[PDB]
């Protein structure tokens, strides 16, 4: 059937040109109109704007003056290009399809008609994050043990893994021979650009005396490998 | 942004009160998934959708747009998005709605809550930084207020949204982010966290 898939630069620096594209399998763009949609974390469901080859094709006013949707035919491609992006920028950019309706709710004779549009195949999307961060490995801090939160005869610790870029980061705790009771909190996406997460591991209580507890945190955007013996 | 249980039947209302007269469309957005159009047209479900989606009808004008979902599934849980189109309405470019409906499959579960201070490593290089981590709560909605001794925090909070835990509950992160100096001036710092009326709050101080 119809399949679509925005692809395009998943990063993109302030001021930059956020370009997308939707690559369309199992159908021809031709036969439909196109939309690009955002959700931007702030606020849900930013229509972009809608092309036809027609060249009935209309941008949200708000980006209108930095937004060119584009059909590549042979390519078979819808494309998104966002001059001068910023944060607001940043968010899951969807291609989808968009079909169109009448609404008549008068008679056509006295314009009581409009053309109304809707999306009924939606890619996936792509995020799209703007932002100034140049990449970043993590500052890597233990968590010391900690009984309050958990189960008796158990303690909860962790490596903080703070302040990297970009996205992933990966934490192993003991090279991976520690699977049990591991915890690791999806990041935060800072002010800073920058994201931390947690890894919190429980423990037997017990083995606080005997048992190295190293995580392994590893961020290859970085390519830094850090492994954090975690003391009382 | 509502709960209902499974079998509850869920009405939506999005979008103003209509003005002129109206193909309201509404799309389906489970998390992480594509959205779907689920009506198009105010009330004609596409081919695939359930008759369990209706939408609401064009007229009487003043009317406000209206999904309603019975027989709820836990399918059903997602952002809903009506994009009105009014006749005397210029069209939108931004989606009504956003409003998240959940569906309790299960019933609410209190928030672990793990708060670690500042590592002295931290603090060697020259930063502090509060851990709060939030897990095992149900439904996925937290508040994490941070205080210093007993006043509120503004700055330095960078609370994750929850996201769920491989066993269908959520989990969240909270960071207080501090100067060393801030940390080891105040008495305590707590992390506070409120879920579902009932609050969690773990304290930790700059003596340890
Ligand atoms: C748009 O987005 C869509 C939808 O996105 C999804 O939905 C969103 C909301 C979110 O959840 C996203 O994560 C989703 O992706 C997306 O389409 C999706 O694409 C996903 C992956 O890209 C698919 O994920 C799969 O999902 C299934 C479950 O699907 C059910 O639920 C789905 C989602 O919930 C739903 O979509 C479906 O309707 C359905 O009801 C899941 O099971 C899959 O998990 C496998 O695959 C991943 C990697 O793909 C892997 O990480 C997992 O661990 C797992 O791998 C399989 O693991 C099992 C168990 O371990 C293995 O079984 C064992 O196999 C061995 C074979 O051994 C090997 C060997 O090492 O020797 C393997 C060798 O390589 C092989 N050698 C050779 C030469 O082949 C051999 C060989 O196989 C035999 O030895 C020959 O005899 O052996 C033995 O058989 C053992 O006995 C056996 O136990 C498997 O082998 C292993 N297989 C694989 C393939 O790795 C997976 O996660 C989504 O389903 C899909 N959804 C849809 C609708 O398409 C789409 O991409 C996006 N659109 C685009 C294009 O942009």
């Amino acid at each position: 059937q119809m399949q679509l898939q925005e692809s395009g630069p998943g990063l993109v620096k302030p001021s930059e040109t956020l370009s997308l594209t939707c690559s369309v399998s199992g159908a021809s763009i031709s036969d439909s109109y196109w939309s690009w949609i955002r959700r931007s974390p702030g606020k849900g469901l930013e229509w972009i704007g809608y092309v036809h080859k027609s060249g009935d094709t209309n941008y949200s006013p708000s980006l209108k003056s930095r937004v060119n949707l584009s059909l590549d035919t042979s390519k078979n491609q819808v494309s998104l290009s966002l001059v001068a992006a910023t944060a607001a920028d940043s968010g899951k950019y969807y291609c989808a399809r968009t079909l169109h309706g009448r609404r008549i709710y008068g008679i056509v004779a006295f314009n009581e008609w409009f053309t109304y549009f809707y999306m009924d195949v939606w890619g996936n999307g792509t995020q799209v994050t703007v932002s100034s961060a140049s990449t970043k490995g993590p500052s890597v801090f233990p968590l010391a043990p900690s009984s309050k939160s958990t189960s008796g005869g158990t303690a909860a610790l962790g490596c903080l893994v703070k302040d990297y870029f970009p996205e992933p980061v990966t934490v192993s705790w003991n090279s991976g021979a520690l699977t049990s009771g591991v915890h690791t909190f999806p990041a935060v996406l800072q002010s800073s650009g920058l994201y931390s997460l947690s890894s919190v591991v429980t423990v037997p209580s017990s083995s606080l005396g005997t048992q190295t507890y190293i995580c392994n945190v590893n961020h290859k955007p970085s390519n830094t490998k850090v492994d954090k013996r975690v003391e009382p | 942004d509502i709960s209902v249980a499974p079998g509850e039947t869920a009405r939506i209302s999005c979008g103003e009160k209509s003005l002129g007269s109206r193909a309201v469309q509404w799309y389906q957005h489970r998390a992480g998934q594509a959205p779907s159009l689920i009506i198009y047209n105010n009330q004609d479900r596409p081919s695939g959708i359930p008759e369990r989606f209706s939408g609401s009808p064009d007229s009487p004008f003043g009317t406000t747009a209206t999904l309603t979902i019975t027989s709820v599934e836990a399918g059903d849980e997602a952002d809903y998005y009506c994009h009105i189109w009014d006749s005397r309405v210029p069209t939108k470019w931004v989606f009504g709605g956003g409003t998240t409906l959940t569906v309790l499959g299960q019933p609410k579960a209190a928030p672990s809550v793990t708060l670690f201070p500042p590592s002295s490593e931290e603090l060697q290089a020259n930063k502090a930084t509060l851990v709060c981590l939030i897990s095992d709560f149900y439904p996925g909605a937290v508040t994490v207020a941070w205080k210093a001794d007993s006043s509120p925090v503004k700055a330095g909070v960078e609370t994750t949204t929850p996201s769920k835990q491989s066993n269908n509950k959520y989990a969240a992160s909270s960071y207080l982010s501090l100067t060393p100096e801030q940390w080891k001036s105040h008495k305590s710092y707590s992390c506070q966290v409120t879920h579902e009326g009932s609050t969690v709050e773990k304290t930790v101080a700059p003596t340890e």
